[PDB]
């Protein structure tokens, strides 16, 4: 019921770093998480999505393999790695929830694998960001 | 002069009659008593050593294929197998939608598709929630409903998972009679399928018979001396089976190289369902090995005793199984706790005119859903087994059937058969006979009472 | 020496009537097999009565050999008493006499009646 | 293919506004999973529609929302003062993808 | 001088109670048809009867009081409900019904006996609904509130039978066991209670039909000469009495309609077969007596009541007074149908001082029915291909009596069943079982030697 | 005349003592399967328990026998004439019913009397 | 000279073990109400027995190698499965259930120890549901993460509830021997389980044998004469359990203050589950109540006659349970219908060294889910019952067991402790024994048959 | 009267004269299949008893002697010593282990007599 990012900083141009973000407060092995980054006067931009069991990842093409995300349940925590960052990388990155539930058919409750939750497509909770800028 | 009846008490005089004989576990068998299927633990304890007595001047008929004691071993064992799946789990929720995909990790070009990766929707403990499941299931067990499955016993029958805790192991078991009932056992070597027998010695009852059940062949069962014997009903019709006994047994050796770990699958409050998880390291096909040297000489034998009914200038071919069902074309056998149903072509494939480590490899498949007792409606899920598997077992004889027919043509064609599964456990019931005693006797003498 | 149960079943007639006792101990000895087994017990048990009281009523109560006071036709047997004893066996001895057998078992209950009948009557005055 | 939206939409307290948002029919109109978002600054932004069309909880009911074939519009019924901020449009991809909207700049009068 | 002699096998016995096992014939056993009565786990019977008739010697007879008929009624049900373990039971089936009524070619008779029912089913994959449809008399559905439901759903779960197993009724014979013996009487004029000059004993009792009727006894033996009346208090109106008929009386019952039976494939290896579409025109199941033979069996009747009775009072019959279907009606199945026949035209006359007609009688069908008065228990008949026509004759009457307020010159007779131990008895009125006592004392002028 | 099973029953007291023999033979022979099994083991228990009982009082093969028991007058005082050509079994055992258990005590201890006697006479006289 | 003679009948026995038939008494018999212990089936016995003096004969006994206790443990067990199956199967209730703390006029001691539950349900008809409540014991329910909830039961095995028509008053059972057995009864008044005993007699068979189910303590048994024993297997070994029978009994009181009442819910065709419903008047925790100065007194009998094993110099110690399962280290029974699990460490909780109205209070639980045989996948369900309960019983009985690491001490601690169901029943058929009888014999006397 | 087994603690002598009131004793769904079982066994110990008795020549006696000697090793303890302070219980114990050859001893004898019964009357 509430994430908080962190690791932000200025790096030159083809330097790498990563963010963190924790969850606390509800179950962070039954849902998944995305990715979004926002600059001043600028729309919202997704990154990428992970499952609850990272079994497949979907990356932007505009940032086809450049960002790798992974997760480790067992640590509570989320991992956003990037790789020779640009000028215009810069951005706030924001750690996203997507909500999700149980299906409902014929009158019982259907779960994924492992009692995984089913994405309703839509985000509910959102991180407070870290703002990061790049300099040469 | 004047001779009167006298009456005689326990008289030697006896005739065949039917009844119900028990059963008579050995003494090891009746101490480890770990849930064997036969539910061997009910039966009674054998003697410590056989009591055979030899009889004299004594000169019995036997008849094999008439005799009632496999029959009533027929109607047991299927007793014992129906009793042995009530306490253990039924898999009746399991007839769900199936999504099943090839598994196309390490493949061999053998087994290309023998191998489906199934999905569905399983009950959990709690009534009101359902949890995605995989597993992996063979291709004999699933069939397209139209991509979409489904078990094939769905639309014939729901029934029990073979029961984890129980053991198929064949150990022996003794038929015996009651009191007032004798065995005649015949001693001499040269009885082929009737006749009368030189030499019958009594029992106290038969010896260790092992209810090993096999198809097309004979598997641990009983040698000959000295001599092949073959053994049929009426040698001129075709219709009746043909039974080979082998003085010197063939090894056969059968193994599944395939490494898979069992996985167990909660389905409801108390109820667990074992399924194979995956598979570690390549995948073949299972296969089995007899020895090129050892077969064929061991065919020649056969060919000379069976030239003699059929004249001595008949040529003899082999082929194999004429087609129809997987449970009768194929040698069906079980090695631990897995079934196979293998392809034996390449052993019957000869011609015979009269004038050393080639391992013969039968490639084959394994089926985990069997109706053993060819009875609808009763079929049984055998769970995986843990690790590779491996046992050598002996080639104690044949069933083959005969399909000349035409009486224009000097070759005869064998086939294996296996219609009948009386014919693997009549092997062994041929020497044994039951009979009634009679004690009761008249006979006259000169005795007379006092007034 | 010891020749078993049934032991003298291919000797002679005569010697036969020598291991008779041994036989007769064994008459009575002493899910899937439970109830079944039961039958196995009560069998036993209901067929050596019924040889039992089948022999009581002919007056041999507890005689192993016991002879009645009835004569042996003619019709039945033509045969010299050697041959029947020093040569035949009992196992063909059945079949000569099996169509036979039933008449003489009936002849046998009446004439153990009427002995009882006339010993009353005898040890009253005489 | 990012969706296209109006630069700027003006309407006085009180009034109905239609704000346009636009992709590809297979995007859109395929998957059926479209979702609105509302944006002040200095706070993330918060979901206002749970469903294609379907409202949250802890929402006012004004908003609303429809599609109509390839087409599909969002609609404000009684404009208030807190309404003003900034709004965007996101809706799943063909291939499951994520795809956010231009974005419209909301003016009260 | 006298002294004790003892003797072994003397013909006494003295009256006691056993367990009497059973004997068929080898028609069914050769068909292995498989019937309800297991005949091949039964005791083949006797070639042919062996009874010795007695002389000398008068027995009690009391069919009332006789243990028999309390072991063939223990025995039947255990029997009814030994075959209903295999087959199906109907565990799924309530659900919610919409029915409605069928206007195709239904006469006025019969306007809404039977509905169109439709409803989800089951089957062999548990995430799958099948809707289906299914035709049900009015008397095996009630609203629950259109939606309705089946009768059984708030009594128990409700099975149905083996459509292999046929519920024809076929003769049992019961023999004593060894050391007992069964005594039969021969007197025609032998009433219920009372010593029979005549005397018999048989190891096995004659053909016995387990007919299961009410207010009418069907295939069963007759009486000889006369017409029989049975009754432990015949001045008791709470007991029964029984009719025996000399001459037997035809009945035909038949089902016009042509209804098809549809498999509908439920769940793996089960098998619910439901009631189709009627092809052709659609009537009420009806029953046939003849009026001249009817007319005349009752003229029978009444002169047999007249003795016990007084020869000048009036008899007069009366239909069923009151209760369910089940006692109110003529209940009997038919070639595996059900019926429950209304009987009110037969018991329709007065006697006083004293041309085919063929009386038809409005007949009912049930599918679910409780077979021996239980309580959660079913027994769901399968539907019939075809038309059913069974002919039967009627071989006796169960009757009650009412009022009798000091007014000794009207009676009136009325049916009623109480029991199906009654049913039996009209079989089992000249058998008893006793067991013999071989051992007996008597003094004899003899003595021991020493 | 042979009667069968239960022939004489009705016939002279005298007459019936000379047909004892077929009596005798009629003493022994998944729902259905259970029920029988009752009834035979009851019939051996039943025959074996007249037999034993015969057997104690010295009489275990004889069908008819005799003791060394004088008959009390007070049980029936009837002529042994008009019993054997006036009377039958059925009617025989009614008079005697209620006597018939002491009768069967005493048979049991004047056997056991009867074999200690003949032991010890022949051990030196 | 001499020569040998056969006896039929002669006074000899020999030990043999078989199986004894129930009985039970004329006044139980006509109850016409069904029970667990099924009142039918049982040979009903004549009224007093007859009890034959053997003067001049010692024989050996022994209780703790006993086969009574082993075949009464087994019947028992056969018993409570029989009246089980016909009881309908609770596995519909493993479902989500939302429960709440009851809480209106709650004492601050069994505060959260009730729940109430409301969860859905189904109906007879398979299409609908219905939403109920119930209430539920914390002992019967465990987390799973208005909070969510789950029946403990759920996740090990479903079971059946106990029929109501069904009782579990312990009617007296009488085990009789049959024909051709003997029971040799011990008369002896200080036989400490093991010995020779001068007073031996034989009866037909037992008395009435109440089949009461108990832990740490022995109700409504029988009580030693005049005098109160210690009975142990080996008083060395700490290990070993020690049993106690009071000379004098005390009473106790138990009773549960809560007026609950039934709900009857339809859960299927034919099936209904009974619940509980709201409680009338206030809430108050179950207990039982010992009277003080009939207990100290007790144990001051018991303490001087356990002192004789050990030395009158012996320092004795009285300790609560050492902990573990619930149903080991607390007193359970049943009080008509309803289990308690009550805590006894306020009776055992005394030292001795060298040597009006107020009563002791022990503090039960009541649990539902019960499975009281030490199995696993056989539980029962007990409804509950309308009213509140109060029954007074007796104590006749007491299980302790020593413990300590001192190689040598002057203390020693004995605390109590429920081994196993044996120990209950073999405090009740230590006086019996069950011989065999072998009336052959031989023996030398002059008698020559005639010849 | 001593009832049933009365005379256990009674000596040899004492016991010889209630033979009689022992052997009536030794005959007479969970409680159905194990009383049926118990039944049945009463039933053929019983016959197993009278059988070995049977060919012994005396089935139908109480007591009973056999014309075949007896060995002093079995015991040397004079009549006197035997049947007037002993008991058949202690008696059973001391003889145990001869009583398996015994039995053989008299079922060969009586054998023999047979033979010379049929043979003696039939030659006069
Ligand atoms: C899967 O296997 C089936 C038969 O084994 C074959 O027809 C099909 O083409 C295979 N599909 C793939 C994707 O390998
Ligand atoms: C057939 O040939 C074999 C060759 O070994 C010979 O032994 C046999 O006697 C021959 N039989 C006839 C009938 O010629
Ligand atoms: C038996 O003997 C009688 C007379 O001795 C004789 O009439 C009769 O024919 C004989 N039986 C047969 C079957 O010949
Ligand atoms: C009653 O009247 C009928 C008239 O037929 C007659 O036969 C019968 O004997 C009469 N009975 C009495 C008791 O008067
Ligand atoms: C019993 O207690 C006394 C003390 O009065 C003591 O002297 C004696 O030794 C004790 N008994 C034993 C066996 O030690």
């Amino acid at each position: 019921e509430r994430l908080v990012e962190s690791g932000g900083g200025v790096v030159q141009p083809g330097s790498s770093l990563r963010l963190s973000c924790a969850a606390s407060g509800f179950d962070f092995s039954r849902q998944g998480m995305h990715w979004v980054r926002q600059a001043p006067g600028q729309g919202l931009e997704w990154v990428a999505f992970i499952k609850y069991d990272g079994s497949e990842k979907y990356h932007a093409d505009s940032v086809w393999g450049r960002l790798s995300i992974s997760r480790d349940n067992s640590k509570d925590t989320l991992y956003l790695q990037m790789n020779s960052l640009r000028v215009e990388d810069t951005a706030t990155y924001f750690c996203v929830r997507e909500a999700g539930g149980p299906d409902y058919r014929n009158g019982y409750n259907y779960y994924d694998f492992d009692d995984g939750y089913y994405n309703y497509h839509y985000m509910d909770v959102w991180g407070k960001g870290t703002t990061v800028t790049v300099s040469s | 002069e004047n001779l009167w009846v006298t009456v005689y008490y326990g008289v030697p005089v006896w005739k065949d009659a039917e009844t119900t004989l028990f059963c008579a576990s050995d003494a090891k068998a009746y101490e480890t008593e770990k849930h064997n299927v036969w539910a061997t633990h009910a039966c009674v304890p054998t003697d410590p050593n056989p009591q055979e007595i030899h009889l004299e001047n004594v000169t019995e008929e036997f008849n094999m294929w008439k005799n009632n004691m496999v029959e009533q071993m027929h109607t047991d064992i299927i007793s014992l197998w129906d009793q042995s799946l009530k306490p253990c789990v039924k898999l009746t929720p399991l007839c769900v939608t199936l999504q099943c995909t090839n598994v196309t990790n390490n493949i061999t070009d053998d087994m290309r598709g023998e191998l489906k990766n199934c999905s569905f929707n399983m009950t959990t403990e709690l009534r009101d929630k359902k949890q995605k499941v995989y597993s992996l299931f063979y291709r004999l067990d699933v069939v397209q409903i139209n991509k979409e499955y489904r078990l094939i016993n769905c639309n014939t029958s729901a029934c029990t998972q073979a029961c984890p805790k129980v053991s198929f192991e064949p150990i022996p078991i003794h038929y015996c009679a009651p009191a007032g009932f004798a065995i005649l056992k015949c001693k001499d070597k040269k009885f082929n399928g009737t006749g009368p027998c030189p030499s019958v010695s009594t029992v106290q009852c038969t010896h260790g018979i092992k209810p090993v059940v096999s198809t097309q062949l004979l598997l641990n069962g009983s040698l000959a001396e000295e001599e092949v014997m073959i053994r049929s009903e009426n040698i001129t019709n075709n219709a009746k089976n043909i039974l080979v006994q082998f003085n010197t047994p063939v090894q056969i050796n059968c193994t599944r190289p395939n490494n898979n770990t069992r996985k167990s699958i909660r389905i409801g409050p108390g109820q667990a369902f074992y399924a194979t998880g995956d598979i570690i390291g390549d995948i073949r096909q299972a296969h089995c090995n007899v020895s090129k040297a050892t077969w064929n000489e061991t065919l020649g034998k056969v060919v000379k005793q069976l030239r003699k009914h059929f004249g001595n200038n008949t040529i003899i071919r082999f082929a194999n199984s004429s087609g129809g069902d997987l449970e009768v074309t194929t040698h069906s056998f079980n090695c631990g706790g897995e079934f196979f149903y293998c392809n034996t072509s390449g052993l019957f494939n000869s011609t015979w005119i009269s004038n050393s480590n080639d391992s013969i490899t039968l490639p084959c498949r394994i089926k985990q859903i069997i109706n053993m007792w060819q009875r609808i409606g009763q079929c049984m899920y055998a769970p995986p087994i843990q690790g590779v598997i491996r046992c050598v077992s002996n080639i104690t004889g044949l069933i083959l059937t005969r399909d000349g027919g035409s009486t224009n043509s000097t070759t005869e064609t064998f086939r294996p058969g296996g219609g009948d599964m009386r014919d693997n456990w009549r092997s062994e019931l041929y020497k044994y006979k039951v009979v009634k005693i009679e004690p009761l006797g008249v006979a006259p003498t000169r005795c007379k009472r006092r007034v | 020496v010891f020749l078993g149960f049934l032991g003298a079943a291919g000797s002679t007639m005569g010697a036969a009537s020598m291991t008779l006792t041994v036989q007769a101990r064994n008459l009575l000895s002493g899910t899937v097999w439970g109830i079944k087994q039961l039958q196995a017990r009560v069998l036993a048990v209901e067929r050596y009565l019924r040889d039992q009281q089948l022999l009581g009523i002919w007056g041999c109560s507890g005689k192993l050999i016991c002879c009645t006071n009835v004569p042996w036709n003619s019709s039945w047997s033509n045969r010299n008493l050697s041959e029947i004893w020093d040569n035949m066996t009992w196992l063909q001895w059945d079949k000569e006499i099996s169509n036979y057998t039933q008449i003489i078992y009936g002849l046998l209950e009446e004439s153990q009646n009427q002995q009882e009948k006339n010993e009353q009557d005898l040890l009253a005055l005489d | 293919s990012a969706l296209t939206q109006p630069a700027s939409v003006s309407g006085s307290p009180g009034q109905s506004i239609t704000i346009s948002c636009q992709g590809t029919s297979n995007d859109v109109g395929g998957y059926e999973s479209v979702s609105w978002y509302q944006q002040h600054p200095g706070k993330a932004p918060k979901v206002v529609i749970y469903d294609v069309s379907k409202r949250p909880s802890g929402v006012s009911n004004r908003f609303s929302g429809s599609k109509s074939g390839n087409t599909a519009s969002l609609t404000i019924s009684g404009l208030q003062a807190e309404d003003e901020g900034d709004y965007y449009c996101k809706s799943l991809t063909s291939r499951s993808h994520r795809v956010f909207g231009t974005g419209t700049k909301l003016t009260v009068l």
